[PDB]
């Protein structure tokens, strides 16, 4: 529908707003949040991804959707890097480490 | 190529055991073919580009004394050969982080993008 | 109705569909899953849809900056945006990154500022698609200009874009994202 | 979209400045051929470039009802905007005949149009 009216002059006018505008813009954004400041700041440090996955979808109905880990992180000793690397769809055995920035779909208030 | 190999392949030099690998990847007209029989112990040409890292791998760049990347004398814009001879750095200096380069510069703006590169 | 799944199998996802209370109620094990066992205040906010954030349309010399005006204003938390655009180059449609970028899915405070930062003379060629969205600026400059960047705050900044306008013109292969990796490589230094 | 103008005539050109010249003029001649009345006439409504127009107005600017509107006609609310329902038969012409790609493609502007206005 926005394609049509887009197609009808190649802008995007817009007017007023109803109680059907505001009931749209009810959608689920993509975002990604630390692991300090959280709600699970305990479940911040060995703490299983199920575990997230399922405390964060009952309490905030944020789909957790992947674990942006750091790359000198599995590394014993430390370094000074902050390149982040991406992994997806993690399972039960994959443990947790408190400097993550784990991606997820986050809902609106 | 003439001037650098007529004062670099000249006959009052010491001890030069040092074998040109030209690599450059648009095929040379008739009269580089005369040019190069000119010096055929000394000079050795090779066809394709300085980036895809198989063509490194070809001319032995891992192990060389050190890489000359020449620039022309005239362009329509200097910022083009300038940033395609830093892109050609670039290229070799990831492939082995230990290689001399002796480049040619357009500009002066242009040459602060040298120490860029932290290699 | 359909479910988009994340698997690793077309097998796991066949499963996907096997479930009953009965059949399926107390199974932790994928393969014991596998069981066909079942029996069966009128400030205009929004645009017309009501799906993107929807200013007043404006004048370009309005968000027209010098450097040292950007250099005044601390905006942190900001999004820039390279272009290597010449007059003479080929469209890119900068709109298309706006759009989702401010996508009314967002709170009005919690928006990143864009601020592009290129040839103004081809941004005024694409800025007739993007005179609606609330909050963008122009910077006037090169991305290759380092002082451009220092007064674009881009230390204290959030990703920082990179786009290669004149993709048209192509040397070679390579040769065409050569602008592009020697930006990157600029701000890194 | 002020006046509303029924039974005229709309006329759809894709010219560029450098492209080649037409000769709209031809087009206007036996459509003003005074063997119609003055009030039987249909109005010309050129929409186009007007950077176009402006280069072949000096020999159209003698009749009496014309107009330009400086618009394209791919741009579906200019049509909205020239009452093209409420209209005669709306004439699409090609003024960049000139660039030639492949054959069929030089005619895909036109075609093109044909489409939109129909949808």
């Amino acid at each position: 529908e926005l394609e049509a009216l887009i197609a009808e002059e190649n802008a995007l006018r817009g007017g007023y707003s109803t109680p059907q505008t505001l009931a749209n813009r009810d959608r689920c954004r993509v975002a990604q949040l630390a692991l300090l400041d959280g709600p699970f700041a305990d479940l911040g440090d060995g703490g299983c991804y199920g575990d997230l996955f399922c405390k964060a979808l009952k309490t905030y109905n944020m789909l957790c959707f992947g674990i942006y880990r750091l790359r000198d992180a599995h590394l014993s000793t430390p370094s000074q890097c902050t390149k982040r690397y991406v992994i997806t769809n993690p399972p039960y055995e994959f443990e947790l480490v408190p400097t993550d920035l784990i991606f997820c779909l986050m809902q609106f208030d | 190529v003439s001037n650098f190999l007529k004062d670099f392949l000249h006959k009052d030099r010491d001890d030069v055991n040092v074998e040109i690998v030209f690599l450059h990847n648009i095929s040379p007209n008739l009269e580089l073919e005369a040019l190069f029989k000119r010096h055929f112990t000394q000079v050795e040409f090779y066809q394709g580009s300085v980036l895809n890292p198989h063509d490194l791998a070809r001319v032995k760049i891992e192990s060389a004394d050190a890489c000359l990347i020449l620039a022309n004398k005239y362009c329509a814009d200097p910022d083009a050969e300038d940033a395609s001879n830093i892109m050609r750095v670039i290229s070799i200096k990831n492939y082995h982080p230990k290689i001399r380069i002796i480049t040619q510069m357009l500009q002066y703006h242009n040459k602060a993008h040298l120490l860029n590169i932290p290699s | 109705t359909l479910g988009f799944f994340i698997a690793s199998d077309a097998k796991e996802v066949k499963r996907a569909f096997f479930y009953c209370k009965a059949c399926h109620d107390d199974i932790t094990d994928p393969k014991r899953i596998k069981k066909c066992g079942c029996k069966r205040s009128n400030v205009k906010k929004y645009d017309s849809t009501g799906m993107f954030h929807w200013c007043a349309p404006k004048e370009i010399e309005k968000v027209i900056l010098t450097r040292s005006e950007a250099a005044m204003t601390v905006l942190s938390g900001h999004v820039v945006v390279c272009i290597f655009g010449d007059v003479s180059s080929a469209l890119i449609g900068l709109r298309n990154l706006v759009m989702p970028l401010r996508a009314s899915n967002f709170h009005y405070h919690e928006l990143k500022h864009i601020v592009f930062v290129g040839s103004i003379e081809y941004l005024k060629r694409e800025w007739e698609t993007l005179h609606n969205f609330p909050k963008v600026s122009i910077l006037p400059g090169t991305p290759l200009s380092r002082a451009d960047l220092r007064a674009v705050n881009i230390n204290l900044c959030d990703m920082c874009v990179i786009l290669s306008a004149n993709q048209n013109n192509i040397d070679d292969t390579s040769l065409q994202d050569k602008e592009c990796i020697l930006a990157s490589l600029n701000i890194k230094s």
